[PDB]
Parts: C-alpha cells; structure tokens; sequence
C-alpha cells in the first residue's frame, strides 16, 4: 500500500516534472526499448526510428495516464478503471514488461531529478509505479 | 542450462512414452486458457471464447503439433539448444513479434501437462530434469531477439 | 479477483486433495527444491534431502495455510494476515519464489488428480495461488 | 555476454568517471531502503533503521565501495563473467545464502543511481550497455548456485 509519506513524495516529485511529463514518458519508452528489446515486440506496427513521433506520442499518452494516477493517488483502481480494461482485453502486455517500463522511468526520473530523486523519494517512486502496474494487469484474468 | 548423464537418460525414457501431437496441442491449449492474455497470438484460430472452445479448438490443436515437434527435436540437441533454436528465435522476434516471456509461461505448462499425463511417474528428481530442459528452450528461443 | 467458477473449482479440487494436503504440500516443497536450488538459500538450517522430517512438517504447514485461505476465500488479506506479517517482517522470501512453489503445487496436483486437473480448474487454481501469494508478499515496504 | 565494440568503450568511458565511493555507497544504501527485506543479509552492519542511517553507515558505505570493486573487475573482463565471478558465486551460494534474485535488484538500482550522477550522461545507449553489464554481472553472480 501506498503510505501518506509515499504519496506525499510521489506528489512532489511528479509536480517538479510538471509539463516535462510527456517528454519524459517519450524517453522512457526510447531507454526501453534499447535497454529491453523484447518489449519492442508490443510495437511492430509502431515507427520506431530516431525521435519518432509515434513513440513520442505514446509517451504522451503513458506520462498523462500517470499523471492522472497522481491526481487520483487515493483511488487508482477506478481512476484507471477504463485503461485496465484496455489492457485487459486488448493490448494485453505480459505483466513482466510493466517491470521494464517502470525501471525505465525511474531512470529517466533519476537522470532529470537530481536534488529530487532521495533514496526516499526513489522507494516511493517504485512502490507507486508498481501499484499502477498493478491495477493494469488487475482484470487479465 | 547442463543436465546430468542420468537426467538426460531420464528426459529420454519419458519422452519416448510421449504423444508428442497430443501432449502440444494440450500444453498449448493450457497456456491459452491459464494466461488467456496470450490468445493476441492467434486471432486467427477462430473460437477461443471458453476453456473448451480453446482446448478442443483444431487449429490450436494443429499448431500444439509444430510446437512440440520442435521440442522433440531440440531433445536430441540438449548440448546446443541456442544453436538448435536460432531460426526460430529469429523467426518469433522478426516475423512474429512474440514476447519471449511466452516461452517461458509455455515450458512450465508443459511440465504440468507431462504431470497430468504420466502420474507418479513425473517425479521429482523427472521434473527437475525437464525443468532444465524448458528452460534452456525458452533461453534458446530467446537469444536470437534485438 | 477469484470468479465465483473459480472459487467453486478451488473448494472442488482442494477438498479432494483432503488428507493428502501436508503430503502434497511436502513434495511441492521438494519438487521446488530439486528443480529450482535458487529457493534452497532460505532453509540453510534444513535438512532438504528426501523424506526430511522438516520438510514434510513445513509442507503440512504451507498445506494448512491453503486449506485455512480456502476456507476464507473472500477475506484472504485478513484470514493470511499473520503470516502475511512474518512473511514482511522475518521470512523476506523474495517474490519470484512464491511463483516457482506455486508452479510446484500445479504440478503435485497434476500428478495426483488425473481427471479434477481440468483446464478450467488449473487456471482457477493458479489464480488462488497467485492471489494467495500476492497476500503474502503485500507488507513487504 | 554481447556487448557489441562500441558498447564495450561506451561502458568503459563511463567507467573512467565513476566515483566508487558515491556510486558504490549510493547503491548499496538504495537496495537497502527502496527493497528493504534484503536488509536480513546485513544485520551486522549495525544501524539500517531510517534512510538516513542506511545512506550513513559506514559499513553500508564501505562494502557498496567492496561491491563495486568486484564489478569493476567484471567490466575489465566482460568476455568471461562466469569464470571472473565463479569464487564470488559459491560464496553467495554456499556461505552468504542470498537469493540471486537480489543480484537483479541490485543491478537495476546501480543502473539508477548511475543516473542519478550523470544525467543527461547517462544516454539511453549507454544506459542499453549498462543493462547488458548488470545482467550479465547478475547471471554470473548466479552461475555457481547449486
Ligand atoms: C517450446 C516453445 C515453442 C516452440 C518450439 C515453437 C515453435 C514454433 C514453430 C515450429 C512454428 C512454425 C514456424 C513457421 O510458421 O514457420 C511456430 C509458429 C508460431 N508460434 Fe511458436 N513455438 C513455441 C512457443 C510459442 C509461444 C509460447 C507462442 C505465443 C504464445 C508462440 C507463437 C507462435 C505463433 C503466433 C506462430 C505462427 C502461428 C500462425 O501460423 O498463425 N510460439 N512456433
Ligand atoms: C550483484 C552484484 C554483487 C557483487 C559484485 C557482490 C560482491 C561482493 C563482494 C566482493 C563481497 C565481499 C566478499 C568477501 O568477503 O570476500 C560480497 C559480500 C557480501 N555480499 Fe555480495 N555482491 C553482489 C550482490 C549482492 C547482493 C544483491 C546481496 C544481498 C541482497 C549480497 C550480499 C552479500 C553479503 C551479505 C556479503 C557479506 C557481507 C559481510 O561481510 O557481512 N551481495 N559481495
Ligand atoms: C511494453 C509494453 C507496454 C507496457 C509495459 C505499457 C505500460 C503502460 C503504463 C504503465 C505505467 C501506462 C500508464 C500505460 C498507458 C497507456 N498505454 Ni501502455 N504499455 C505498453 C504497451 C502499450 C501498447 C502496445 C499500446 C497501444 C499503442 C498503440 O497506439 O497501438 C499501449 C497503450 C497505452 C495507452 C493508450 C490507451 C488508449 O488507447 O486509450 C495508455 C494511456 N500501451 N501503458
Ligand atoms: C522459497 C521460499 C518460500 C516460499 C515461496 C514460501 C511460500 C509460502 C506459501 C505460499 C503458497 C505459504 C502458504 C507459506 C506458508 C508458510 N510458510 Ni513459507 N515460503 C517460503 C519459505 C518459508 C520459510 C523459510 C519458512 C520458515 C521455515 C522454518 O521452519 O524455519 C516458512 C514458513 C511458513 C509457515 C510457518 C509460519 C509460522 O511459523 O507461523 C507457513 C504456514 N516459509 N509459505
């Protein structure tokens, strides 16, 4: 479970990023897709070349999905009530790569948070992005 | 992934007593309703809506067949399975675009369905064994992926 | 979450388990010990050889911990929360083991439960026991 | 492993740059506080009992640097992990008793806190090597475990 110091934290953190969310995200899946190559067999019909905007798009999208999650910290199974099902029902990525991602963006975090990213901050951080990975493989079976 | 003399030779007595057509279309129907999430693989296979539908689907069953008969085949390779399952590696990144963790859930469906066939004689000592075995294929159906 | 079909399937297949439960529990336990030694580093103070009058008495342990979830089928969290609290506090076993002894017992019953060990039962099963060990890792941090 | 030419000077420039005092102390105190069960394994460095103490202790400090050391030795033999790591493997298994799932940890931890340091330094690329490095460190840590 999330304690209020975790959310605390996680708030804190995720407002510093602020607007960067997005390019942040985009970035997380790029440090994934290179460091993982496996988890690029979810985007065969993606464009995965240098700074593409489909990735970069998608980014978008996977940074506003969480910044909602923030928002809704106390609540995150009917927050993400609709994304889970697509999840679910569609996308249905094996759980492992929620792992990938979620190391992903505590790397690119770490890599633009210098005076943020404590050991505190960084153990919140975890908890949090494995509790929203979590609520998306909730409903797979 | 380095079995003994006598786990090799234990591998080998079991595996002769295989239905090997049988056994595949039934680990492969296992994995589709254990980790129904892995049906994005095979749309095209028709009706996969209930347990039944999955297990006794033909083509489901069809495709157990390959999958097996390339497992009865890196059998006879224990010493080279990277090598043995380099084409299909290439082949399951490439063409088919298919998550290497499959492989893994797979093997150790596998070994349930060697349980549920062989009884008392899927020991422990038998298992361990075939658990070397699944998982040097699924590290070997794995290397090939960039 | 357990489907009412798969709570049904656990009652079915547990129950005719009946008095085999510690037995079954005890081989799980060494199928995981011969087949994974990785899980072997937490019993170093354990006699692990076969027939090992530890190992059966921890497997009617871990048995009895099912059969008592099984029971509490809907209040696993709260039913599991004292040994949930020594897995967290003392016991520390990482996660990916709770999966290989899972796996084992599949395969224990499996063996032992020619025509209870359906396709649908499997499943139903191999949820419980991932729900069984999500509870018990959930106090972790 | 298969650390491509370029990857292998990428990892070794980075290398050169690695305060392992920091980054070795960082690390070890990190897998401390962000997985704190693995603290079972270091009762006798004394105080763990805050974030604070744990990033402090000059036990944690001094064998994160230790730790380093031996990674440091892998780096410079990156084609042999295995043997480089054989003695350490054995000690992990047969006298320390630590699960090899901890040496992932581990490894993704160094991975952030080499972040953490470099920033912007620390390109996805050379971030892509290092998972390489990590990995195969982990793999090799876990080679000898019978
Ligand atoms: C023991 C592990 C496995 C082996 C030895 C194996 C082997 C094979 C073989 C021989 C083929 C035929 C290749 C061809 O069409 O040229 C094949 C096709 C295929 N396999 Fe694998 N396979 C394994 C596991 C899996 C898993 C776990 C999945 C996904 C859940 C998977 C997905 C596919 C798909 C989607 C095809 C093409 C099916 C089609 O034609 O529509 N495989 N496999
Ligand atoms: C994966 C990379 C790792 C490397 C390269 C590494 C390396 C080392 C080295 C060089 C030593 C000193 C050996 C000696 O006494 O001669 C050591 C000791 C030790 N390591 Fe590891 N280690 C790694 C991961 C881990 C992890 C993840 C844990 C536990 C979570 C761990 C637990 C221990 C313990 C408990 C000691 C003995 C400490 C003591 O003196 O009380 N190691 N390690
Ligand atoms: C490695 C694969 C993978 C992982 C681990 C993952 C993890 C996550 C996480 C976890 C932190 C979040 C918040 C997230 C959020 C999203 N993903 Ni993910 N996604 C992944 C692969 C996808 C794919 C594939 C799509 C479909 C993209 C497309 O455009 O076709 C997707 C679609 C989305 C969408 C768009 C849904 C829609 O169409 O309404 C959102 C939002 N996601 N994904
Ligand atoms: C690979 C390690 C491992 C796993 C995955 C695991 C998985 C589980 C699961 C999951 C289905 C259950 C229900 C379970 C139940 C129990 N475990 Ni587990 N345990 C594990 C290692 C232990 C250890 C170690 C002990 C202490 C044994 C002893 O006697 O010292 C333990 C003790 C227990 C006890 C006794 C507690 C007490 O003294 O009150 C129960 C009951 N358990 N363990």
């Amino acid at each position: 479970v999330l304690s209020p110091a975790d959310k605390t934290n996680v708030k804190a953190a995720w407002g510093k990023v602020g607007a960067h969310a997005g390019e942040y995200g985009a970035e997380a899946l790029e440090r994934m897709f290179l460091s993982f190559p496996t988890t690029k067999t979810y985007f065969p019909h993606f464009d995965l070349s240098h700074g593409s905007a489909q990735v970069k798009g998608h980014g978008k999208k996977v940074a506003d999905a969480l910044t909602n999650a923030v928002a809704h910290v106390d609540d995150m199974p009917n927050a993400l009530s609709a994304l889970s099902d697509l999840h679910a029902h569609k996308l249905r990525v094996d759980p492992v790569n929620f792992k990938l991602l979620s190391h992903c963006l505590l790397v690119t975090l770490a890599a633009h948070l210098p005076a943020e990213f404590t050991p505190a901050v960084h153990a919140s951080l975890d908890k949090f992005l494995a509790s929203v990975s979590t609520v998306l493989t909730s409903k797979y079976r | 992934v380095h079995l003994t003399p006598e786990e090799k030779s234990a591998v080998t007595a079991l595996w002769g007593k295989v239905n090997v057509d049988e056994v595949g279309g039934e680990a492969l129907g296992r994995l589709l309703v254990v980790y129904p999430w892995t049906q994005r693989f095979f749309e095209s296979f028709g009706d996969l809506s209930t347990p039944d539908a999955v297990m006794g689907n033909p083509k489901v069953k069809a495709h157990g067949k390959k999958v097996l008969g390339a497992f009865s085949d890196g059998l006879a390779h224990l010493d080279n399975l990277k090598g043995t399952f380099a084409t299909l590696s290439e082949l399951h990144c490439d063409k088919l675009h298919v998550d290497p963790e499959n492989f893994r859930l797979l093997g150790n469906v596998l070994v349930c369905v060697l349980a549920h066939h062989f009884g008392k004689e899927f020991t422990p000592p038998v298992q361990a064994a075939y658990q070397k075995v699944v998982a040097g294929v699924a590290n070997a159906l794995a290397h090939k992926y960039h």
